[PDB]
């Protein structure tokens, strides 16, 4: 079924007023909330 | 795999992540026992 969702609205005007990049805002949101897979490591001989 | 292979071939496996050193120690023990056996001839490791 269709469900409520939350919408984030980012103001270009205030972002420019504070000297913050749209791309920088997007990256911060993406990592902080969505999470990201960065690279690998080895755990008892197996890459993870 | 057909004309020059009279002898047997086997793969000893490190099933748990015990490291290279334990694996080669086990290989060494196997080879050492096999050297002292009448029915087996010329058993060697097949790698560097």
């Amino acid at each position: 079924e269709d469900t409520p969702q939350y919408q984030i609205n980012v103001d270009q005007a205030q972002a420019g007023a504070m000297g913050v990049s749209i791309a920088e805002i997007n990256n911060t949101m993406r990592i902080a909330w969505g999470g990201s897979y960065i690279n690998d490591f080895v755990d008892r001989g197996r890459v993870k | 795999e057909l004309g020059v292979t009279a002898g047997f071939n086997l793969q000893l496996k490190d099933s748990s992540g015990q490291g290279h050193e334990k694996l080669i120690a086990a290989r060494n023990t196997i080879l050492g026992l096999a050297s002292q056996d009448k029915r087996l001839v010329g058993v060697r490791p097949n790698g560097q």
